[PDB]
């Protein structure tokens, strides 16, 4: 039941999606070895993923979160990178989406800085690069990242390097 | 899937060394997430 539409650059949510992620691309200390070496991007397409079902799950949750933490769903606007970008927008966030090995335990991760989900675009410390010429760090090829609405309810804290 | 810490919903990664990062979440409850927009770019190599 997934649709996927087209948002046109003149479109004023085309451009503040954009604007997201441009902005918060940042340098990284594998000196883009996982993600590549880019300052920016060429954004090719934006599309908005509609699917009802989906919708009524995540309201659903958000609904349950929100009246355990004051009426406060505190939901956020987060990049998520993952080679399983097609499943996702088709049958949702699952389990099998998991970073079974990331620093705060299995669990689905999404970030605030674009260029940091681009690390996982091709998988974990960027797989092998780019199917078509094995490079982490292709110009030509086409990559997709999700800007996902994420419900963090009461979130455990963690400082770290 | 792990649980999520007792009492709460969610991990919040702050940066502590790199204080140019910005934070990095998890969740464990897939129903928690809505996949809004999908984002198709290159990378551009820097002149
Ligand atoms: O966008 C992210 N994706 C992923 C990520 C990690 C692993 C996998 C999978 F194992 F390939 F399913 C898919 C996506 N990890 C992150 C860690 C920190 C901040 C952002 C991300
Ligand atoms: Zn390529």
């Amino acid at each position: 039941g997934t649709i996927l539409i087209d948002l046109s650059p003149d479109d004023k949510e085309f451009q503040s999606v954009e604007e997201e992620m441009q902005s918060t691309v940042r340098e990284h200390r594998d000196g883009g070895h996982a993600g590549g070496i880019f300052n920016r991007y060429n954004i090719l397409k934006i599309q908005k993923v509609c699917n009802k079902k989906l919708w009524e799950r995540y309201t659903h949750r958000r609904k349950e979160v929100s009246e355990e933490n004051h009426n406060h769903a505190n939901e956020r606007m987060l990049f998520h990178g993952s080679p399983f970008v097609n499943a996702i927008i088709h049958k949702g966030f699952d389990e099998r989406h998991a970073y079974i090995g990331g620093m705060f335990g299995a669990g689905i991760y999404f970030a605030e800085n674009s260029s940091k989900s681009n690390q996982y675009v091709y998988g974990i410390g960027g797989g092998t690069g780019c199917p078509v010429h094995k490079d982490r760090s292709c110009y030509i090829c086409h990559r997709q990242l999700l800007f996902c609405r994420v419900t963090l309810g009461k979130s455990f804290l963690q400082f770290s390097a | 899937m792990a649980h999520s810490p007792p009492g709460h919903h969610s991990v919040t990664g702050r940066p502590s060394v790199n204080g140019l990062a910005l934070a990095e979440y998890v969740i464990y409850r897939g129903e928690q997430a809505y996949p809004e927009y999908l984002i198709t770019y290159q990378i551009m190599r820097p002149e």
